[PDB]
């Protein structure tokens, strides 16, 4: 695990999570306002 | 009577091309411009801009693609003087000093003006609200600006636009050198005026094509279903309204076509007027503000903001021209 | 050679104009 | 009409300070009005190559006069 | 050269002369309505 | 709700940059 | 009123077409502004004004006018006492205070229509008589002032002089030139290069003698119209109606602009290059001579010479018998300024004479016009076009010609706008094409 | 002039107020409300 | 003056073939009953 | 209805309309704008171009923008962590990585707008000539800001996202790439103008033909948008233009579709040229005249005069514009006129 | 400046005031 690889890992790791977290918010919110 | 009958024929609308009273100037002058143009464009003796040195061949017969070929404007030696045929000593003298330029633009302009009216005096005789001639002022403003006006600021038609596809490019660049037109605000609106014209031209073109009440089969062309003279509405506003009304917030959708189409025609026009003002502002040497040494350190060194790069490039060009 | 192509190309333009103005099929009403 | 006499003033003053405090300087790394040319040596501290710049920007900034 | 001078004058004078009377004679009278 | 989330997350930073604009013009 | 009787608000002024009582309220108020603006700039400029330096240096668009009538100027363009400048501006302000006050009075408490309170003042747009009656009075009044100029020219004080045998400043004209030979035939000159149309006006006394005619022509005009009534050929054309009157006004007013654009930019006679700044043609002209003298001064003879461009270093021989400057300046060999012409000999410049005949003012002044060659930016970044951040100005002579042009341009459009709406209105279909019967609907189909 | 020496803002801005009339028209439309 | 020797054929084919292809389609349409 | 309930929520009716694309768009878009302003105010361009244009220095509105990472910084994407930034924020702004932050977040945002411009349709029923029309800026944006830099030594060559920035990018072509004469760019100037022109001429004609549905002089409020017949007679407008310019449009359909066409086709045929110019295939000296120019100096065309101009721009602009190259030109060497 | 600036702010604010007083009066418009 060199600097680049480790560094790159950090990006995607938090990156994906951030992207994935949005989905939860949307998913949850929708469930909240069920017509 | 002959006159009363003749007058009735000019005004008459049955003609395949309407010639109003403005057509009495328009038709002969333009037809005289073109004839003396295309010829002069094809065969121009190597018109000289400065009697000192350098003849310029913008003619088509001499080794010129359409791109490079242009009618050279009049020389500086001739200055701004009215320089018709007979006033010039010899015919070849009248060509060698750049006569045909000064001949075309006069008949062209004085032709272009009467055209602006000819659109009017037709509209008056078809019984329709006549504002087209207002809209047409925008190009005609630009025409007078670059052809007639700007050289007056320079006192010579030499600095006027050489008319041709390379000639025009040469003009702007050199014009950019001296007056720094890019940073000028009036031009910076003219850009908006042109884009937003092209922009709106796409949307108002798109949204209405998007919504078409379907009289056509899928195999058949979609256009042909429109019958010239349909008193049905060919395009749903209710459908297309909410479209743009959903795409962005519903408040701005311009419910009213009569409200829209006007705004459609105000944006490009008013955009262009400022340019023909932006030029005339330049022709008098009132230039675009160039922010220069806007930044400086405590040490007196020049932090050299972008505008300086442009300020240099222009400073580069002007030396090149002379 | 060079020039004579341009005049030719430019000619057919004009020969289109005069041709396209007068000879268009009138789009009748209804 | 309630907290809009509170939020805006307290918040707008923050932006006022980060300029006044100059906190924005070392946050965004903008040069300071006196800081361009360390010593005299008038030349562009132009960052050059990769896998360096983090260290190379240090050099230009290191001197600072 | 010189003959051309007077010629242009005559020709230009003619149109412009032919031009004004069109309006100086009953131009508004020519229109769909009145 | 929905609308509030728009302006709040948009115009709020605007008020925060206006500090930077003004408080700058008095530097130097 | 509201749109119900009328049209929409953004255009809402033309709701006034049929209300004369409101209409006077408009103009008198509007005229009030123009007056008020006039004196304002006067005082506004007077506060920031520096009497020592020249006027064009100050960025000053008005005081030159007042000065040009010879008040507080002094010889040498001295600008002696500013108090006459002060009196002019403040008086217009006080005058405006009356105007708008009246303008308001007709705007509100004044009668909404004048057809009753005063039948004399009452007028109908469509009437071709009582209106023409009005056209007389103004044309009389407007003709009075023209004479009232000459009252300044021939009698009270004296007007500015462009060309005096020295100093070029102040003279009271004795004999004005008047006759159709040089007056009516004057405007008959070509507009183009080398002969101005009205822009030549070599002699001052032209304008005075000229305004005499325009003085005595207009006074005839009123007396003509007051005692007359439109003829047949008039009635058949011109579309008598509320709009058209405005439409005609524009066209005239427009073409006036382009003329006014032309004077300020070229004519040195009326606007003295001295305190209006040097004319564009003179600028490069004078600069070309300062280079000439500075080199001719020291160990060099420029008379018979060639340049790197081949035309010579300074002097050339025009196709005309006169010899001129070279460089870009050759495009202006027509210019004759107060300083240059005496330096000129029978044909062109007399080189031997050029060296000797220089004055203390000329060379200095001719060099003073070197720094200012009309140029500059909207933020006023001056010097030669690409010269970098030095000598920042825009010569006021360049402002007017720019300004009035842009305005004059619009009024062409304006003229071409109302003239459309005027005639179409009279034609009745201005309201939009009629859906019942389309005029095109039944026509021979080509 | 020295008798008038100070009215700073008044003499500083007279000329802007003519523009203000155009602006007034809109406000005078605003209350009227189109 | 000197020129691309074959450049002339370029124009001709670029003029005629697209042109012709529009005619042929058109003359057909004219024959539609 | 797990996935289901999510759907209807996105597709519901609210103030604005957040579609599936909205998830992609607003975050990606709001950062682009949200980034640009920040980089505009604070982040300098100094260590990159050696010349500071940014809002917190003295610089105005027009002359500020976000410059580009330098040439020897290469084509790297400059992520926030990265090898180079190593997760350090400050040096990630100074290197101009914020630039790339704008482009990429912009592009996807720019895409996300396009998709929205679809997702509206299928739940409305309009035909999607809107999105398709919008592909022209896409091509222009992608070609200029993405394909063109990649055809160069690094990101350094690209518009800097500013008012004045784009200008030093304009003359940048005229001097080097001789752009005006590139024919693919002449098709563009056709399109734009041809768009602007016909934009104005349509809006004028239909505004000059109105059936007079209302009373008052001003006809705007005169329009009632209820199941009406065409608000303006095509019959008049047709016979109108046919007698002046000579050729008219008889199809409301064929007209508008021709509006959509020209601006679009105007840009694409320009977006081709730029790509062709990313490779430095730039349209340039005609072999005919050049060789002829070698047969005499006196022969001159408004072409030949441009080559001097394009020559001067290069030499003068070069040292400032491209400090990384470390150009020093002597004085006499600059291709000055009068020589 | 500031003194002068204050003088300018005070010197011509009759526009809005005029309308407000008139609005309160419900005079004519
Ligand atoms: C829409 C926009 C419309 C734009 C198109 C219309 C432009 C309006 C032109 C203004 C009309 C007045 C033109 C003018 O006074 O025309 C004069 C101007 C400049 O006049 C120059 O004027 C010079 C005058 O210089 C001398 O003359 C001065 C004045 O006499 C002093 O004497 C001083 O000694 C010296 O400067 C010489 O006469 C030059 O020969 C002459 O070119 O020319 C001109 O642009 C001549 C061309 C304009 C003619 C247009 C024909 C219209 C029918
Ligand atoms: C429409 C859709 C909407 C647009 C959506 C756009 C979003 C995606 C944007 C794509 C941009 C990613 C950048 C790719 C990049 O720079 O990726 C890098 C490469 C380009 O690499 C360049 O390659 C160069 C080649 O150098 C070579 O030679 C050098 C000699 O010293 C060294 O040896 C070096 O190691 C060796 O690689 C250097 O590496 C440069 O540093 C580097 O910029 O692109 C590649 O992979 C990508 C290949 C496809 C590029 C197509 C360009 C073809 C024209
Ligand atoms: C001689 C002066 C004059 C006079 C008295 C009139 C009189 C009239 N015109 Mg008119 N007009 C004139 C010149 C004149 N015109 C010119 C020169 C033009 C061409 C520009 C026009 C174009 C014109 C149009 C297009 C219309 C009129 C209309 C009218 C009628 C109502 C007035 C109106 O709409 O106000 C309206 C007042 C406003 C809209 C407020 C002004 C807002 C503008 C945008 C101000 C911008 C100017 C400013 C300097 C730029 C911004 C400042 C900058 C610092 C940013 C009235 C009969 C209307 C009509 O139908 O007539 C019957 C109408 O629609 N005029
Ligand atoms: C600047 C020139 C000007 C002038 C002189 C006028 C004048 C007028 N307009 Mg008007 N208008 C203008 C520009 C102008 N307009 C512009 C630019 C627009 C477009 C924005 C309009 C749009 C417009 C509409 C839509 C209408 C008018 C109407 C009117 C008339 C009646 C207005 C009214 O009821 O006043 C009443 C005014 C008040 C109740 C308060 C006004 C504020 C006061 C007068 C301020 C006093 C000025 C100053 C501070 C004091 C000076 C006096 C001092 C020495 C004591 C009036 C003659 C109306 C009309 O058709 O006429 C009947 C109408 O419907 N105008
Ligand atoms: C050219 C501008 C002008 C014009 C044409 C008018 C026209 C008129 N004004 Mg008038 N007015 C004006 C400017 C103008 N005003 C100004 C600027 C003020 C402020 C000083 C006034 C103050 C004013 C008052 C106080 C009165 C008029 C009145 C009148 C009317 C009758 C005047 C008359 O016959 O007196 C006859 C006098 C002679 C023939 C001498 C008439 C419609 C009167 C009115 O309202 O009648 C309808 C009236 O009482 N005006
Ligand atoms: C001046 C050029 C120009 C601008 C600014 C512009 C802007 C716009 N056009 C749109 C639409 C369109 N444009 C169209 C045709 C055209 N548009 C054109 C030219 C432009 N169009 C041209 C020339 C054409 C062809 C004639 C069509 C057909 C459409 C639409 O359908 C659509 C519409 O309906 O309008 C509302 C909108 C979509 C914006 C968006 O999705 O934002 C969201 C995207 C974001 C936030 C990405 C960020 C933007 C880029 C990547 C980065 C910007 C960098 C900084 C933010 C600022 C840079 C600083 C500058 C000074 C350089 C927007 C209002
Ligand atoms: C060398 C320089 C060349 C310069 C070129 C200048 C003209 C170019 C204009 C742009 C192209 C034409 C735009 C309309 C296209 C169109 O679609 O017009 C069609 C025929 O037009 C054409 O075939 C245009 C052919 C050439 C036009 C000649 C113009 C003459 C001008 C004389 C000036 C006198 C002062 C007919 O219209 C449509 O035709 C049918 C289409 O389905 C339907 O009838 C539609 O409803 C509609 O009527
Ligand atoms: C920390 C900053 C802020 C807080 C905590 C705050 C608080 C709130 C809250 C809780 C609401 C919803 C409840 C209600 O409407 O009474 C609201 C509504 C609103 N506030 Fe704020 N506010 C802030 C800043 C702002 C700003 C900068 C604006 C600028 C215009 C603003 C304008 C509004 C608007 C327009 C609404 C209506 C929201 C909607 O219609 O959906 N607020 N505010
Ligand atoms: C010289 C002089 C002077 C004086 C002045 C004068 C003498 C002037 C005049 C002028 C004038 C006196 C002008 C005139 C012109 C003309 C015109 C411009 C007019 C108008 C009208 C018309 C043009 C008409 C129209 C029409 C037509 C054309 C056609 C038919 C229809 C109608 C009728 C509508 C002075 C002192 C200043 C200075 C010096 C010089
Ligand atoms: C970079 C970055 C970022 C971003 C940020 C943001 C998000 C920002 C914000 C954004 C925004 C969202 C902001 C806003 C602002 C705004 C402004 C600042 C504006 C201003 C305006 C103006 C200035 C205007 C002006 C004017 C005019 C033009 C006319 C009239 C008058 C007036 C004055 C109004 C983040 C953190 C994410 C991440 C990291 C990095
Ligand atoms: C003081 C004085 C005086 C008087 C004067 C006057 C009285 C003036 C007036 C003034 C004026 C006349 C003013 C006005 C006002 C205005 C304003 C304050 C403006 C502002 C703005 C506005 C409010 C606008 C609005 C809007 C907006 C904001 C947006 C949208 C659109 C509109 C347009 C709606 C005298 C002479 C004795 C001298 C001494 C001192
Ligand atoms: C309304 C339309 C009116 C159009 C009017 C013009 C129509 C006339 C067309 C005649 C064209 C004659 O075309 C003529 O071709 C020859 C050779 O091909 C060109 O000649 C070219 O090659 C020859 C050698 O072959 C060289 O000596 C010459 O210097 C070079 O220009 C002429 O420059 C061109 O004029
Ligand atoms: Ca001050
Ligand atoms: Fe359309």
């Amino acid at each position: 695990i060199t600097p680049s690889l480790k560094g790159f890992f950090i990006g995607l790791l938090s990156g994906a999570v951030v992207l994935g977290l949005t989905f939860a918010v949307l998913i949850a919110i929708s469930q909240i306002d069920k017509v | 009577n002959l006159w009363e009958r003749f007058c009735n024929w000019v005004t008459s609308t049955d003609n395949r091309l309407y010639v109003g009273w403005f057509g009495v100037i328009m038709i002969p002058t333009l037809l005289a411009a073109t004839i003396c143009f295309v010829i002069a464009f094809i065969a121009a003796p190597p018109v000289d801009i400065d009697g000192i040195r350098e003849p310029v061949s913008g003619s088509l017969l001499y080794g010129n693609n359409i791109i490079t070929g242009a009618v050279v404007p009049s020389s500086n030696a001739i200055g701004l003087h009215f320089y018709p045929i007979w006033e010039a000593a010899s015919l070849d003298e009248w060509l060698y000093n750049g006569g045909p330029y000064q001949l075309i633009i006069f008949h062209f302009l004085l032709g272009a003006s009467c055209y602006m009216g000819r659109q009017w005096e037709l509209s008056y005789r078809l019984g329709m609200r006549p504002w087209i001639c207002v809209a047409y002022s925008a190009p005609l403003a630009s025409a007078f600006a670059v052809f007639l006006i700007y050289p007056i600021g320079q006192g010579s038609f030499s600095d006027g636009m050489p008319l041709g596809i390379s000639g025009t490019f040469n003009f702007m660049i050199v014009f950019q050198a001296e007056h720094n037109i890019l940073m000028h605000p009036f031009h910076q609106l003219g850009v908006a005026g042109v884009f937003g014209g092209a922009l709106f031209c796409a949307m108002h073109g798109s949204l209405v094509t998007s919504s078409l009440i379907r009289e056509t089969t899928e195999t058949e062309s979609a256009n042909y279903g429109y019958k010239f003279g349909q008193e049905e509405e060919t395009y749903n506003i209710v459908a297309a309204h909410g479209y743009f009304g959903r795409l962005i917030f519903q408040y701005a959708s311009f419910n009213n076509s009569r409200s829209l189409h006007f705004f459609l025609a105000a944006w490009p026009v008013v955009g262009v007027w400022f340019t023909a003002l932006g030029i005339s502002t330049m022709a008098f040497n009132l230039n675009g503000f160039n922010f220069n040494h806007s930044v400086i350190d405590a040490k007196g060194n020049v932090i050299n903001t972008w505008a300086d790069i442009i300020n240099r490039a222009n400073l580069g060009m002007e030396v090149m021209h002379e | 050679m060079e020039t004579i192509t341009y005049v030719f190309i430019f000619a057919c333009i004009i020969a289109l104009f005069f041709f396209a103005i007068f000879f268009r099929e009138p789009p009748r009403i209804t | 009409w309630v907290i809009h006499s509170i939020t805006i003033p307290a918040l707008f003053i923050a932006g006022w300070l980060f300029v006044s405090t100059g906190l924005a300087y070392d946050v965004f790394g903008t040069p300071r009005p006196d800081s361009y040319y360390a010593q005299e040596q008038r030349s562009i501290p132009l960052v050059t190559d990769r896998f360096e710049a983090k260290q190379q920007v240090e050099t230009f900034l290191e001197q600072l006069k | 050269m010189e003959t051309l001078k007077i010629t242009v004058y005559i020709v230009v004078t003619f149109f412009v002369l032919l031009f004004v009377f069109g309006f100086l004679s009953g131009d508004p009278a020519r229109n769909p309505k009145r | 709700t929905v609308r509030w989330v728009a302006v709040h997350t948009l115009a709020v930073p605007t008020i925060f940059f206006l500090g930077a604009i003004a408080a700058m013009q008095f530097i130097q | 009123d509201q749109e119900s009787s009328g049209f929409a608000w953004w255009a809402g002024n033309a709701r006034l077409i049929n209300l004369s009582g409101k209409l006077l309220g408009a103009h008198v108020a509007h005229a009030g502004l123009i007056v008020f603006w006039a004196g304002a700039m006067t005082l506004f400029e007077l506060a920031h004004f520096i009497p020592e330096k020249p006027m064009y240096e100050q960025g000053l668009i008005l005081i030159p006018h007042i000065a040009t009538l010879g008040w507080g100027v002094g010889p040498g363009g001295e600008v002696v006492d500013t108090f006459p400048f002060f009196v002019v501006g403040v008086v217009h302000l006080i005058s405006s205070a009356v105007l708008g006050f009246g303008g308001v009075y007709h705007a509100i408490r004044g009668p909404e229509t004048l057809e009753e309170y005063s039948s004399f003042f009452g007028y109908d747009w469509k009437d071709k008589n009582k209106m023409t009656t009005i056209l007389g009075f103004h044309l009389i009044v407007l003709g009075i002032g023209a004479l009232l100029l000459v009252a300044k020219a021939m009698f009270f004080g004296g007007l500015y002089d462009t060309w005096a045998p020295g100093g070029g400043d102040v003279r009271v004209i004795t004999n004005p030139t008047l006759d159709p030979r040089v007056i009516f035939g004057y405007l008959l000159k070509s507009p183009f290069g080398g002969e101005g149309w009205i822009v030549s006006v070599n002699n001052l006394e032209d304008v005075v003698g000229g305004h005499i005619w325009i003085g005595l022509i207009c006074i005839a005009g009123g007396i003509w119209h007051i005692l007359t009534t439109p003829f047949g050929w008039a009635r058949r054309a011109f579309i008598w109606s509320g709009e058209a009157y405005l439409s005609y006004s524009l066209g005239a007013l427009s073409m006036m602009g382009f003329i006014a654009t032309c004077f300020v930019w070229f004519n040195n006679t009326v606007y003295p290059s001295e305190f209006y700044g040097p004319t564009g043609p003179e600028a490069s002209q004078a600069q070309a001579m300062t280079f000439l003298i500075r080199d001719q001064k020291l160990g060099a003879n420029v008379g018979s010479a060639q340049g790197p461009t081949g035309l010579g270093k300074y002097l050339m021989r025009s196709p005309t018998g006169e010899i001129i400057f070279g460089g870009e300046t050759m495009r202006f060999w027509d210019f004759r300024g107060p300083w240059l012409e005496p330096l000129r000999g029978p044909n062109g410049l007399d080189l031997n004479k050029i060296k000797n005949d220089i004055q203390p003012w000329q060379e200095r002044r001719a060099a003073e016009y070197m720094t200012h060659a009309p140029l500059g930016s909207l933020n006023s970044v001056g010097g030669v076009a690409t010269e970098i951040n030095s000598v920042n100005f825009v010569s006021p002579r360049s402002w007017l010609a720019t300004s009035h042009f842009v305005l004059a341009f619009f009024f062409l459009v304006g003229h071409l706008w109302h003239a459309g709406r005027a005639r179409a209105a009279a034609a009745g279909f201005e309201k939009g094409i009629d859906r019942e019967s389309e005029p095109v609907l039944s026509m021979p189909s080509l | 002039p020295e008798a008038y020496a100070i009215f700073d803002p008044l003499v500083d801005v007279l000329p802007v107020i003519p523009v203000l009339f155009l602006a007034l028209a809109f406000v005078w439309q605003a209350a009227v409300g189109f | 003056m000197e020129v691309n020797q074959l450049g002339l054929i370029a124009t001709a084919l670029f003029v005629l073939v697209p042109s012709v292809f529009l005619i042929i389609l058109y003359v057909q349409t004219e024959s539609q009953q | 209805g797990w996935f289901d309930i999510l759907d209807d929520w996105l597709k519901r009716d609210r103030f604005v309309f957040v579609g599936w694309s909205g998830i992609l768009l607003f975050p990606c878009a709001y950062l682009a704008l949200g980034g640009w302003l920040t980089g505009t105010t604070f982040v300098t361009s100094w260590y990159t171009h050696g010349l500071a244009s940014s809002y917190l220095e003295g610089c105005n509105f027009l002359t500020v923008a976000v410059s580009t990472p330098a040439n020897s910084m290469g084509h790297s994407l400059l992520l926030l962590w990265g090898p180079e930034a190593q997760g350090d924020f400050t040096r990630w702004c100074q290197l101009g990585g914020l630039w790339t932050f704008i482009a990429l977040h912009g592009a996807f945002g720019l895409i996300g707008f396009m998709l929205r411009q679809f997702e509206i349709a299928r739940l409305v029923g309009v035909r999607p000539y809107n999105a398709i029309a919008f592909s022209a800026p896409i091509a222009v944006f992608v070609s200029v800001f993405l394909i063109y830099p990649l055809g160069q030594s690094s990101w350094f060559f690209a518009p800097s996202f500013g008012v004045a920035a784009i200008f030093r990018f304009l003359l940048f072509f005229q001097g080097f790439h001789n752009w005006t004469l590139n024919p693919f760019h002449m098709m563009g100037v056709a399109g734009v103008l041809g768009g602007a022109l016909l934009c104005a001429i349509h809006g004028a004609t239909v505004e000059n033909t109105l059936f007079q549905d209302g009373e008052g002089a001003s006809t705007f409020r005169a329009f009632n948008p209820t199941q009406a017949e065409e608000t303006y007679s095509m019959v008049t407008a047709n016979r109108f233009w046919s007698q002046i310019f000579g050729i008219a449009f008889s199809n409301k359909r064929w007209l508008h579709f021709f509006m959509l066409f020209v601006p679009v086709t105007g840009l694409w045929m320009s977006a081709i040229g730029v790509v062709g110019l990313a490779l430095n295939l730039r349209s340039y000296d005609f072999i005919s005249q050049e060789i002829r120019a070698a047969e005499d100096p006196e022969f001159e065309t408004f072409y030949t005069k441009n080559l001097l101009l394009n020559e001067g721009i290069r030499a003068w602009m070069a040292p400032q514009d491209q400090p990384h190259e470390n150009f020093v030109f002597p004085e006499e060497v600059l291709p000055r006129g009068n020589a | 400046v500031i003194a002068q600036l204050t003088m300018i702010a005070m010197i011509g604010i009759a526009g809005p005031m005029i309308i407000f007083l008139l609005a309160v009066r419900r005079g004519n418009l």
